[PDB]
């Protein structure tokens, strides 16, 4: 359940530590 | 903001498993830089270790499940998020013609290790289907990726 956004979650953790 | 529910804490460690391998409650530089190729991504150990020692509070170079808790609680400004949102769009949109289909849900779903089936993605994709073209566009993706 909700897979797309446990998934979705580790690509944004990513996003985050790039820090722009 | 942190008044994360216990429901919403279960979804992160969820996530947080997908970067723990071999399951100790740690992230190295390994398993950051694994989970990063797998989606693409080619960093070297300098920028993966730098990544590290920007949540790293208790200084023994690796993430823990506190330190990712709040590295997600953190509430970031809108031209931060809208550029993140856009950043995340484009590793799941492979081709990158805008759209995202059912094939490259799967491929990166399946490169950070989840067994779905062929109905379960076509299933993910239709909830998410606002406008009925089969795909995902950026509006969609960003009421899915960000709900609860
Ligand atoms: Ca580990
Ligand atoms: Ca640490
Ligand atoms: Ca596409
Ligand atoms: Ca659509």
């Amino acid at each position: 359940r909700r897979k797309w956004q446990k998934t979705g979650h580790a690509v944004r953790a990513i996003g985050r530590l790039s820090s722009s | 903001a942190d008044q994360l529910t216990d429901e919403q804490i279960a979804e992160f460690k969820e996530a947080f498993s997908l970067f723990d391998k071999d399951g100790d409650g740690t992230i190295t530089t390994k398993e950051l830089g694994t989970v990063m190729r797998s989606l693409g991504q080619n960093p070297t150990e300098a920028e993966l270790q730098d990544m590290i020692n920007e949540v790293d509070a208790d200084g023994n170079g690796t993430i823990d499940f506190p330190e990712f808790l709040n590295l997600m609680a953190r509430k970031m400004k809108d031209t931060d998020s809208e550029e993140k949102l856009k950043e995340a769009f484009r590793v799941f949109d492979k081709d990158g013609n805008g759209f995202i289909s059912a094939a490259e849900l799967r491929h990166v779903m399946t490169n950070l290790g989840e067994k779905l089936t062929d109905e379960e993605v076509d299933e993910m994709i239709r909830e998410a289907d606002v406008d009925g073209d089969g795909q995902v566009n950026y509006e969609e993706f960003v009421q899915v990726m960000m709900a609860k």
